[PDB]
């Protein structure tokens, strides 16, 4: 069971949850900065 | 101005790799971080 809950809890950290992208480095480095707040927020949300 | 035909040598070369420290890579569209090693191991084909 806590095998299963901290693999639970690592996958959480690749699902985009509405997001371009489930990582930050392609948010970043592709998007201009008034606009890239944006996925970040979703992001924040979903992983609190 | 206008084609499919460039010119390389521009802004994009390619370099050689480096092995145990962690750098960051950008392999066909991954753009992660980490260390590389040396283990040989025959398992890929021609696509892959």
């Amino acid at each position: 069971s806590n095998a299963q809950a901290l693999n639970s809890l690592l996958q959480q950290l690749f699902n985009k949850f509405g997001a371009i992208s489930s990582s930050l480095q392609e948010i970043l480095s592709r998007l201009d900065p008034p606009e890239a707040q944006v996925q970040i927020d979703r992001l924040i949300n979903g992983r609190l | 101005n206008s084609g499919t035909t460039c010119s390389n040598d521009l802004l994009q070369p390619n370099t050689e790799v480096f092995t145990d420290v962690c750098v960051d890579y950008d392999l066909y569209g991954i753009t992660g971080q980490g260390i590389f090693k040396e283990v040989s191991a025959v398992y890929y084909n021609s696509w892959q």
